[PDB]
């Protein structure tokens, strides 16, 4: 009812303001501390940066639809705001792919691992990332590939009140793919071998210092790492696949929540991402 | 045996000086730095203009 | 005028050289050889090498350097040597009746100590050889001075369970062994938060296995680095 | 034995009666200069691990720093510019110095040998001169006292005056019990104290070669010196969080300062051109500024990710740098 439209308001604002403060506090702390300035970092900072630009153009127009119910913007602006937020989930998540590749060659590799990441390569692979990000989201959507030949579609391209998302076989497959299947095969590849690496090195010390009082905490770390990362998006790309293959009719309620549900991602990667000491210190020293 | 003969006359050499007040060395200090805090660029905040590194 | 220039020129072609010379400085590791005196730190260090002295010997492509310096029983230059990749500490297992008036051995003990609740030198892994093995085996198997007659706990002391022993070994030889082990073992553990720990190895002059063991080592330690900092150990 | 403990209680009782009031009590009038505030002006880029030593050109526009990266950087602090970099025999530096004509820059550490360079030379822009060596303990500071004589403090608990040209010391300065851990000279270059981990900074003749006074003050180890600009004066840096001021004439402490809250160790020490501020640095990443005549703290320099290892005054004081183990040299102002 009417107390239902504000209730949905005051959240997306709320998410909003989270999703804007945590991200922008996380770029400031990278940006004023020459310490937190590091290889890895860049990738967290790119991370930041995406996750800004998401919850700062998708979400907020997003929430503006939902709760108007139409576009009163111009047509263009419909397909520059889905370009923009199809290019800022796809750099997200390709983004947590690299910063959990980089933990693996630090790992795994941990000899090699400090010549063969470098300033200059870190920021090559930053732009290498959003360029492929770019080229799944802008090429596609500005160009027209993504439109598909349907009645429902064709008419909701011609009304400029009304902007939703309907996409073909392919691009959706494609987009898909690229956004979130590879980086999740990449990232659980990646985090396996790590699991496996720290388990041995606790069996290494148990047998060293057994009898001394001197697998827990690795898998509560990687559940806090992976399965919100999991939980959070891994619903709407299925329904995506889905209904995308239209075999089972999934309704654009149940899209649009799942969608969400992956937005509020970016809102809670700082918390995951920057718990180390130092940036607790930066964010301390930086608000009171 | 020769080092405890070296480190006797070491104290003896230091022993035999003359010790001016302690007020007098105070006022000393006081005086130079009352005398060049004009010329003291860190003490005193020197002009922006005249700042080299600003 | 010119002199901008001149100087803009200087700065860049100097900068390139440091950032080439910051390629070989981290492609890098150091290490230090710290031990006490006539414990066979110059054999070991040769057996590595294959007013400091300074060694580089590399390993499966890898380039480790490693440091010996040579004056009292104080140290303020070992605040020089944080972010090292490890601390080798060299001893002699078998002097456990010597005179160094003290023990060796509990000299030893106190140098561990001091090493490992340094403030400085925190943070940093120590890789421990007990050198002369075969002295000690020789000392213990034959009639001589009991380690229970200078060193009281080891009356008390008894065989841990993991028991790992040589293909050829004396149960008598291996109580001793691996009751000074335990004691640096013991001295490691309570002062160390995770942050470092303490690698030991039995070894003796015969041995020429030495680079494996020191390459194992420091990849265990930078492995473990990498992990805590990352909190998943 | 006797003899030297009835010597040193006469000592102890003619200090004592020559103290007739403490300097604190004098300064009561002076007002003091305030709350001072002091950004980071330009900060200097390029070592490659943690910093000891820096020192000031007598033109107050150069300064040259030492790192373990075996780097020997000549900064051009006006333009923030590298106008040499020297690679070093021996990656540990524990002390570094730049001679008055800015001819010469002299470096030392662990290597046991003090190195000069000569940035004179065009052939060869940056080449050992002299390898300094007789020395059996690492270089804590060098100091120099022309183009042509540099003093050394060494871990052989001794400092010697070096002839550059000849090649061998000149003279050698006895009686220091513990290592020596600073040196600095006296504005007429004919004195000289070092700091000494025995609890005591002592006082040398050049010219003579004899030592002159010994101060005990506190306990532990004294690891920063500098002398009060008039030069009779000067102030130590212990590994206690206490910096005292001792006067040569007076022959005892004038004033010590130290804080409650602050327990961490001195690294290092300068006076500002009027005497007025006594920059210290800490063990904390924090560096302090206390009020010499007062032992009020004025200021905080604050903005290193390390310890502070390095600080000096300009000649003209017109600017402050610290070199802690971050890597990085901050000029202040
Ligand atoms: C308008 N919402 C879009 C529609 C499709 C899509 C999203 C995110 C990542 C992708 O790779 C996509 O293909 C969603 O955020």
């Amino acid at each position: 009812d009417e107390v239902w439209v504000v209730g949905m308001g005051i959240v997306m604002s709320l998410i909003v303001l989270a999703i804007v403060f945590g991200n922008v506090l996380v770029i400031t702390a990278i940006a004023k501390f020459e310490r937190l300035q590091t290889v890895t970092n860049y990738f967290i900072t790119s991370l930041a940066c995406a996750d800004l630009v998401m919850g700062l153009a998708v979400v907020p127009f997003g929430a503006a639809h939902i709760l108007t119910k139409t576009w009163t913007f111009g047509n263009f602006w419909c397909e520059f705001w889905t370009s923009i937020d199809v290019l800022c989930v796809t750099a997200s998540i390709e983004t947590l792919c690299v910063i959990a590749v980089d933990r693996y060659f630090a790992i795994t590799s941990p000899f090699k691992y400090q010549s063969l990441l470098t300033k200059n390569k870190a920021r090559v692979i930053i732009l290498m990332v959003w360029i492929v990000s770019g080229l799944t989201s802008f090429l596609p959507i500005q160009m027209h590939w993504y439109r598909a030949t349907h009645q429902e579609a064709i008419n909701c391209y011609a009304e400029e009140t009304c902007c939703d998302f309907f996409t073909n076989q392919a691009y959706a497959i494609a987009s898909s793919i690229v956004s979130f299947y590879v980086p999740l095969v990449i990232m659980v590849f990646v985090y396996s071998r790590v699991f496996q690496e720290a388990k041995r090195q606790l069996q290494k010390i148990d047998k060293s210092e057994g009898r001394f009082h001197v697998e827990h905490k690795a898998l509560k770390t990687l559940g806090i790492i992976m399965g919100t990362f999991t939980l959070c998006w891994l619903p709407f790309f299925i329904v995506n696949i889905v209904h995308v293959i239209q075999d089972n009719l999934i309704r654009k309620e149940v899209y649009i929540l799942l969608n969400w549900i992956g937005y509020v991602n970016s809102g809670f990667n700082p918390l995951i991402y920057c718990r180390s000491p130092d940036f607790r210190i930066a964010f301390q020293e930086l608000l009171c | 045996i020769a080092q405890a003969r070296k480190l006797v006359e070491q104290l003896k050499m230091e022993a035999n000086i003359d010790r001016i007040k302690v007020s007098k060395a105070a006022a000393d200090l006081m005086a130079y730095c009352e005398a060049h805090a004009k010329e003291d660029p860190l003490l005193t905040p020197v002009p922006a203009s005249e700042n080299p590194f600003r | 005028r010119n002199e901008e220039k001149a100087q803009r020129e200087a700065n860049k072609k100097i900068e390139k050289q440091l950032q080439k010379d910051k390629q070989v400085y981290r492609a890098t590791h150091r290490l230090l050889l710290l031990g006490a005196g006539e414990s066979g730190k110059s054999t070991i260090v040769k057996q590595m090498r294959i007013g400091i002295f300074e060694t580089k010997f590399q390993v499966d492509k890898v380039n480790f350097h490693m440091f010996d310096v040579g004056r009292d029983e104080r140290r303020k230059w070992i605040q020089c040597f944080n972010d090292v990749t490890a601390i080798i500490f060299v001893v002699a297992s078998s002097s456990y009746n010597m005179v160094i008036q003290t023990n060796r051995l509990q000299e030893a003990l106190n140098l561990f100590k001091s090493i490992w609740n340094n403030r400085w030198l925190r943070t940093i892994s120590v890789i421990l050889f007990l050198n002369k093995q075969d002295l000690l085996a020789e000392k213990v198997l034959a009639g001589k001075s009991k380690i229970e007659d200078y060193f009281p706990e080891f009356a008390r002391y008894t065989t841990p369970e993991d028991a790992t022993p040589e293909p050829g070994e004396d149960p008598r030889v291996t109580r001793a062994k691996y009751f000074i082990r335990d004691e640096f073992l013991r001295i490691s553990t309570a002062s160390g938060d995770g942050r470092h720990y303490c690698y030991p190895h039995f070894t003796c002059a015969v041995d020429t296995e030495n680079i494996r063991r020191v390459f194992n080592d420091c990849r265990d330690i930078i492995q473990r680095m990498h992990l805590r900092q990352y909190e998943l150990l | 034995r006797q003899e030297a403990e009835q010597l040193k209680n006469q000592i102890r009782d003619a200090r004592k009666a020559c103290a007739d009031a403490t300097l604190s009590q004098i300064t009561n009038n002076i007002d003091p200069v305030g709350r001072i505030q002091m950004r980071t002006r330009r900060t200097l880029r390029g070592h490659l691990a943690k910093i000891y030593a820096m020192h000031w050109g007598t033109d107050s526009r150069l300064l040259v720093s030492a790192s373990q990266d075996g780097k020997l950087i000549i900064w051009d602090s006006y333009t923030t510019n590298k106008v040499h970099a020297i690679p070093l025999r021996s990656s540990w530096v524990m002390t570094c110095a730049y001679a008055p004509s800015g001819n010469y820059v002299a470096c030392g550490g662990l290597d046991n040998i003090c190195s000069i360079y000569n940035l004179k030379t065009r052939e060869g822009n940056v080449r050992v001169s002299r390898e300094l060596a007789g020395h059996t303990g690492y270089l804590s500071c060098c100091r120099f006292l022309d183009d042509n004589q540099i003093v050394t403090s060494s871990g052989d608990t001794t400092c010697a005056l070096w002839d550059i040209e000849t090649g061998q010391q000149t003279t050698t300065f006895t009686g220091h019990t513990g290592d020596v851990m600073s040196l600095s000279l006296a504005p007429d270059t004919r004195l000289f104290v070092s700091g000494a981990c025995d609890a005591s900074a002592k006082l040398w003749d050049v010219r003579e070669g004899m030592c002159r006074q010994t101060f005990t003050g506190h306990e532990s180890d004294i690891n920063a010196i500098c002398f009060f600009p008039n030069g009779n004066a000067f102030a130590t840096g212990s590994d206690d969080a206490t910096c005292r001021l001792f006067d040569l004439r007076a022959d005892q402490e004038l004033m010590t300062y130290s804080h409650d809250n602050i327990i961490c160790g001195i690294t290092s020490v300068s006076f500002s051109k009027s005497g007025r501020l006594l920059l210290a640095g800490y063990d904390d990443f924090n560096c302090n500024v206390w009020d010499a005549l007062k032992a009020d703290r004025a200021g905080v320099l604050a903005g290193h990710d390390n310890r502070v290892s390095c600080l000096g005054v300009t000649d003209d004081g017109m600017a402050v740098a610290t070199g802690s183990w971050d890597s990085f040299l901050k000029i202040w102002n």
